C-alpha cells in the first residue's frame, strides 16, 4: 500500500499566507493542511507516502520529518526541477510505487473532506478494473471537472475536465486510486492527468466513480478557506461535540486551542477557529474568522469572516470584513476600517480602506 | 403538395438589441457562412413535395435581397418568391393579406417559419405528426428554464394529447417551461380562424401569438410538437454569434465538406471553422473555434481568429487578434491591432440555458458584449478596440474601449 | 487683391459630426440659421478687396454643396468656386496642390480658414497688420485656459516682436496660454516652405500645423496676432449649439434684423432668438435664449424652447418643453414631450468645461451632454428623451433616458 500526494504551484492560492509558509503547511482549524490527510492516510493503513513538492522548503522538511516518526510511518518526497503538470508526479514516482503491484492513492493538496478511504479501497477491490475517482454532488461544476455515471455499476461513462456546457452535477472529489498498469500511460514529457488520461480512460471504461458523503469542499479559494472552515466545523461537531468549546460568552461553533487565552465579556460568534497562542483582550467581538497562531488581537475590536496571519497585531476598535486576509507580521493601527482587503507580509496600515483592493 | 411561408421582418421591426448589420438586412446576415434565411430555404427544401417557398415582409426591394433571390432560386432548384406587404401588418396579418398567393395550388399544409430563429428544423418529423392527426396548428415547442421562460411565449399543454391547454405571451409571472420555437405548420382549414380575427378588429394587422393563438389555446385547435434539437433566436450580435456556433456544430453531421480541415500545410485550424473558397487566407494564421470567413477575405500572416464572424471583403494585416467580433465588410485592420469582445453567453451550471438578450443597455450602463464593426471601418495599426460599436464609413486613430463610436 | 481659401473637410472628417450630418455636410450645417461656411463667405465678402472664394475639400459635388456655391454666388457678389482634392491631402497638400489655382490673378495675400471654426473673423485687422510687416505667415491666436489649451495647437511667443517663437501641436503638457486659431493669413511667398516640405516626403501629403508651422517657428517666418472676440470650434454635434450662442450674440453688432424682437403681440421672447420668416410660431410659445428656428418650422402652442436649435422643416406640437436639444431635419415631437439636455461647451478660457473626446462614454455610461435627434424622428406624446442621441428615421415608443438610440 502505497500513496502520492499532489503539491505545488507556488501561486493562484492564499497568496498572503502563502508567501511565508508553504500551502500545506498553513494551519486548518488547528492543523496543517497536508496533516489532516497524513493523518486520515494513517488511519487508511498505508505504510509509505510519497509527496510531490515543486520547489524545496526547508522548514517543510523540518516539520514532516519531526512529525514523521510522530506518526511512525516514513514519508518521502520527491523534488521536480521543471513544473511537469500535475500528470509528472506519477511518471517521476513510477518506479517508487511500481516495485510492487499493489493499488495507490493520489490526493490533491487541497481537498478535504470525510475521509472514506477504508471504504474506497473494497469498492476499488471489488470493481476490480483499474483507476478508481470519488465524486461528488455540487452546486456550481463549471469550476470544478464533471463526470457523468452509470445508475448501479459506477462506470464512468464520460469525463470532461471543463464543462461549460452542463453535462452533469457531480463533480470529481478529487482523490483518485490509481492502479500500476496506468503508470505506464504517462510518459515523463509534462502533461496533466485530470485532463488526458481520464478521458481516454473514460472511453476505455476502466474508470469507477464512488460517491462521497458529506461536506466536500476546496480550500484552494482564500474565500473558500472560511465556508470551508465554518463547515469542518459543523461536521466535527457532529462527529465529536466534545472537543468544540462550549461557554458562557461564546456562541456557535468555536474551536479553541489550549494556548489560547480568552478576555471576558467577549463575544465569538459561530464557527470561530482560535489558534494556539492567540491573546484575545477584553471586547472583541470575531464572527466567522479564522485566527491563525501567535497572534494578539487588541480590546474592543469587531472582526468577521477574517483570516489573521500569523504574530499579527491588531489595533484597539478595528473593524475588519469581506474577506481580508491578513499575513505574516502586519501590525494595524487603532480605529481603522478594512474592507476587503488581502495585506502583503511585513507591512503596517495607516489607512482605512474603503473598497476592496489588494494592498501591497 | 406543400410550400412554406417564411416570416422575415421588416426594417423597424428588427429593432437589434445590437445591431450587427447598419447596412444590409437582417434575414442577409450570413450566420455560419450563409445567409440567415438560406437555412430555412434549405431545411424546407429538403422536404419532399416542397413546391414553393414565399417570404413575406415589409422590406422595400433593394439590390442585395432579389440578388439573393436570383442566387437561390437556381441553387435549390424551387421557385423563391418575395411578397411585399404594403404596411406592417403584424405576423399574422400578412399571411391572411397573402392567403389567395398561399392558397392557390390547394397545398395539402404549409410551413410558417420566423426568419430569426436558428433551429433543428425537425419538418418530417411536425410532417408526420400532422399526417397522423390533420390538426390545424402544430406548434414546434422547447424545454426552457424557468427564469429565460418570460422571455419567449409559454406553452401549458395535455401531455397525453400533446394539445395547447393554456398559451401565453411573454408573461410576468412564470406559466411553463415549453416555449414557442417560431416554426408552425398550417392546415388549410387554419386561415378560416385568423379571418375571424380581422372580423373583430373592423368593430388590419392580426398579431398571430396574441389574438390567435392566445385565444384559440385549449379549444382543440392548436397542438405542439415537442423537440429535442438546437434552437436558438437570432435577436442580437451575441445571439448571432452563438446561433453561428450551433450551425457550425450540426455541419459536422450535414456537410462535412463546408467545415475546414487540419490541412497542416495550409492555415492551422482548430474547432469548427467555415473558410470561403474564395478568401485567401495565409498559412501561419491560426483560426480558433467557431469562426465564419467570408468571400473575399484575405486574412493576413499571423492572425488569430477566435468566435469571430468576418463578413465579406474585410481584411485583415499581420499579427492581429480577433476575438469575440464580428467584423463588417470591407473593414481593414491594421498589424497589431486587437479587435475584442466580451461573450456573454449561456450559464454553464443551468441544466437547460437558452442564452437570453439584452438591449445594449442594463440599467442605464452600456453593457459589455461582441464587439461589432461597421462597414468599411478603418481600424488602423497597432491599437485595441473593446467592446464597442463602430458605426460604419469611419477610421479611427485611437484605442477605444466600453464606447459607441459615433 | 486678396482672395480666401476655406478648407471645408471631406466625409472622413464630419464623421465626428456624424449623427445630424447623414443629411448634410458639416460645413453645410445651418448654425444660427445660416449654413456654416457662409459666416466665413460673409466675412471675406465683407473684406474690400476680396476678389474669389475657394473652398478646398474632398467631399464629392451633390445638390447640397452646388446649390450652396450658386445661392452664394449671387447673394455676396462674388465668384464662390470649389476644387476637389483626388485624395484626402492633410490640411496643407490641398492649399500646395491647387497653388495655380489660388495664385491666379496675382493676389498680395490669401487667407486660409478651418471650416470648423466659429470666430470674430476680424480679417480686416490681420489685414492692416500684414500691410506693415509684409511676412509670410500670420496667424489668429487666443488666450485660453490652461487645462484647455492642451488640446489646441499651442503658441510661445515673443511679446515685443509678435513672433512665433515655438509652435507645439496638442501637446501632452503645458506649452503656452496661446492657442492656434485656425485662420492664417498667406503671403504669396509662403507657398515656398510648403513646396519643400513636398520634395522632403519624395526623397503627397503635407499637413500644415505638424509640418510646416512647427518647423519654420522661431526663424522668422512665422507672427502671431493676438485677438480677444469671440472663438469657438465646431468639432462635435454638440459644440454646434454654443457656437450658434456665440454668433447669436455676435448678431446684435452686425444684423440687428436677424435677431427676433419681443413683438407683444406675438410670441412672448426672452434673450436672442432667432426665427426663420417662412417659421411658424404659435404666439401661446415662449422661446428662451440661444434660439434658432429653421424654415418651414411649425411650432406648437405653449412651447417651451430653450438653448436648442429646431432644424427645418421640424414640427413641434403643443405643450412641449425642449431644452439644450438639437431637432433634425423634419423632426416631429408629440405632445408634451419633453426632449432635455445638458450643457456642454469646448469653452476654451473655462476651467469646468469637459474637453474634446470622441469617446462620449466614461466608464459605460453615457456622459450628460446635448441631445441630438436625426432626421425624420418621430417623437410620440408624453415621453421624455433626456441627454439622449437619436438616429435618423427612428420613432420611438417610450421614454429613453441617458442612451444612444440605434
Ligand atoms: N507538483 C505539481 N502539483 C500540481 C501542479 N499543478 C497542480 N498541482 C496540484 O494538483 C492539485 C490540483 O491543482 P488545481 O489547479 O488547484 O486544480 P483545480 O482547478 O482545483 O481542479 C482540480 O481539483 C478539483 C477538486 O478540487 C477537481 O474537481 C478537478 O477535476 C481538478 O482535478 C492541487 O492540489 C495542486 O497542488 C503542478 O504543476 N505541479
Ligand atoms: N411580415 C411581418 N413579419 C414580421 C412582423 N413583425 C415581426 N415579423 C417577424 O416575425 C418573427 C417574430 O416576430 P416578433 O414579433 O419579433 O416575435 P419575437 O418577440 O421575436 O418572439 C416570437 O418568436 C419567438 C422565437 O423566436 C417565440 O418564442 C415567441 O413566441 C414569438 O413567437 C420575426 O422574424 C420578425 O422578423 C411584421 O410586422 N410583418
Ligand atoms: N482640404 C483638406 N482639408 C482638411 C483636411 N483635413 C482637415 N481639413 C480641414 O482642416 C481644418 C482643421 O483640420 P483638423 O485636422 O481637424 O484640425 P483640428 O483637430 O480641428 O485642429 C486644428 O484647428 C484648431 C482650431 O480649429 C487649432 O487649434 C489646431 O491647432 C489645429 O490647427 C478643418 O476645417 C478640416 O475640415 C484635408 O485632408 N484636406
Amino acid at each position: 500500500m502505497k500513496a502520492l500526494i499532489l503539491v505545488g504551484g507556488y501561486g493562484t492560492r492564499l497568496r498572503p499566507l502563502t508567501l511565508s509558509t508553504p500551502k500545506p503547511l498553513v494551519d486548518f482549524c488547528n492543523k496543517p493542511i497536508l496533516l489532516h490527510q497524513v493523518e486520515a492516510l494513517a488511519a487508511a493503513g498505508v505504510d509509505h507516502v510519497i509527496l510531490a513538492v515543486s520547489y524545496m522548503s526547508q522548514v517543510l522538511e523540518k516539520e514532516m520529518k519531526a512529525q514523521e516518526q510522530r506518526l511512525g510511518i516514513r514519508i518521502s518526497m520527491s523534488h521536480e526541477e521543471e513544473p511537469l503538470g500535475t500528470a509528472g508526479p506519477l511518471a517521476l514516482a513510477r518506479d517508487l510505487l511500481s516495485e510492487t503491484a499493489d493499488p495507490f492513492f493520489v490526493l490533491n493538496s487541497d481537498v478535504i473532506c470525510d475521509f472514506p478511504f477504508q471504504a474506497m479501497v473494497q469498492f476499488h477491490r471489488h470493481h476490480g478494473q483499474e483507476g478508481s475517482i470519488l465524486v461528488t454532488k455540487v452546486e456550481e461544476p463549471s469550476k470544478y471537472g464533471v463526470v457523468v455515471c452509470e445508475a448501479d455499476t459506477g462506470r464512468i461513462h464520460r469525463f470532461v475536465e471543463k464543462p461549460q456546457v452542463f453535462v452533469s452535477n457531480k463533480i470529481n472529489a478529487g482523490m483518485y486510486i490509481l492502479s500500476p498498469a496506468v503508470l505506464q500511460r504517462i510518459q515523463l514529457q509534462p502533461t496533466s492527468i485530470e485532463k488526458e488520461v481520464f478521458p481516454i480512460m473514460a472511453k476505455e471504461g476502466q474508470l469507477y466513480a464512488m460517491e462521497l458523503q458529506g461536506f466536500w469542499m476546496d480550500i484552494g479559494q482564500p474565500k473558500d478557506f472560511l465556508t470551508g472552515m465554518c463547515l469542518f466545523l459543523q461536521s466535527l461537531r457532529q462527529k465529536q461535540p466534545e472537543r468544540l468549546c462550549s461557554g458562557p460568552g461564546i456562541v456557535g461553533n468555536v474551536l479553541v486551542d489550549p494556548s489560547a487565552r480568552i478576555g471576558q465579556n467577549c463575544s465569538i460568534g459561530p464557527n470561530v477557529s482560535l489558534g494556539p497562542g492567540v491573546v484575545v483582550e477584553d471586547g472583541v467581538c470575531i464572527r466567522r474568522c479564522t485566527v491563525l497562531r501567535d497572534a494578539r488581537i487588541r480590546s474592543h475590536s469587531w472582526l468577521e469572516s477574517c483570516i489573521v496571519g500569523w504574530r499579527c497585531r491588531v489595533g484597539q476598535w478595528v473593524r475588519m470584513e469581506n474577506v481580508t486576509v491578513l499575513g505574516e507580521d502586519v501590525i494595524v493601527n487603532d480605529e481603522l476600517y478594512l474592507n476587503g482587503a488581502s495585506v502583503l507580509p511585513h507591512k503596517s496600515i495607516g489607512e482605512s480602506v474603503p473598497e476592496p483592493r489588494i494592498i501591497m | 403538395m406543400l410550400k412554406a411561408v417564411i416570416l422575415i421582418g421588416g426594417p423597424q421591426k428588427g429593432t437589434r438589441f445590437r445591431p450587427l448589420s447598419f447596412e444590409v438586412p437582417k434575414p442577409l446576415f450570413p450566420v455560419a457562412g450563409v445567409p440567415m434565411i438560406q437555412h430555412h430555404i434549405e431545411a424546407c427544401a429538403q422536404v419532399p413535395g416542397m413546391q414553393e417557398i414565399l417570404l413575406i415582409g415589409f422590406y422595400q426591394p433593394d439590390e442585395p435581397l432579389t440578388q439573393f433571390l436570383e442566387a437561390a432560386q437556381q441553387e435549390f432548384n424551387l421557385p423563391v418568391r418575395y411578397l411585399q406587404e404594403f404596411a406592417p401588418l403584424g405576423t399574422g396579418g400578412g399571411l391572411y393579406h397573402f392567403r389567395d398567393q398561399i392558397l392557390a395550388g390547394s397545398p395539402e399544409a404549409f410551413f410558417v417559419l420566423n426568419a430569426d430563429v436558428c433551429s433543428d428544423f425537425p419538418l418530417s418529423a411536425m410532417l408526420e405528426a400532422h399526417r397522423r392527426q390533420r390538426h390545424p396548428f402544430l406548434l414546434l415547442g422547447t424545454t426552457a428554464n424557468r427564469t429565460q421562460s418570460l422571455n419567449y411565449g409559454c406553452i401549458v399543454e395535455n401531455p397525453q394529447t400533446h394539445e395547447v391547454l393554456h398559451y401565453v405571451e411573454k408573461p410576468s409571472t412564470f406559466i411553463s417551461d415549453i416555449i414557442n420555437c417560431g416554426i408552425y405548420l398550417f392546415s388549410p382549414e387554419a386561415l378560416k380562424p385568423l379571418r375571424d380575427v380581422f372580423q373583430r378588429n373592423q368593430q388590419g394587422t392580426i398579431r398571430l401569438e396574441q389574438d390567435v393563438f392566445s385565444a384559440l389555446a385549449g379549444q382543440g385547435q392548436i397542438y405542439v410538437h415537442l423537440t429535442d434539437g438546437i434552437w436558438s433566436q437570432i435577436k442580437s450580435a451575441g445571439s448571432a454569434l452563438y446561433a453561428s456556433r450551433l450551425y457550425l456544430s450540426r455541419y459536422q453531421d450535414t456537410h462535412p465538406e463546408r467545415l475546414a480541415k487540419h490541412t497542416p500545410g495550409g492555415p492551422w485550424i482548430r474547432g469548427n471553422v467555415y473558410i470561403h473558397p474564395t478568401a485567401k487566407v495565409a498559412p501561419s494564421a491560426v483560426l480558433g473555434p467557431n469562426v465564419s470567413i467570408g468571400k473575399g477575405v484575405t486574412v493576413g500572416e499571423g492572425v488569430r481568429l477566435r468566435e469571430s464572424i468576418v463578413l465579406h471583403g474585410a481584411t485583415l494585416q499581420e499579427h492581429t487578434c480577433v476575438l469575440h467580433s464580428i467584423v463588417g465588410w470591407g473593414s481593414t485592420v491594421g498589424r497589431w491591432a486587437r479587435v475584442e469582445g466580451t461573450p456573454s453567453d449561456p450559464n454553464p451550471n443551468d441544466p437547460r440555458a437558452r442564452m437570453d438578450s439584452e438591449s445594449l443597455f442594463k440599467d442605464g450602463k452600456l453593457l459589455p458584449a461582441i464587439t461589432i464593426l461597421g462597414c468599411r471601418v478603418r481600424i488602423p495599426a497597432e491599437v485595441l478596440i473593446l467592446n464597442s460599436i463602430v458605426l460604419p464609413h469611419k477610421e479611427l486613430s485611437r484605442s477605444f474601449t466600453n464606447q459607441i463610436i459615433l
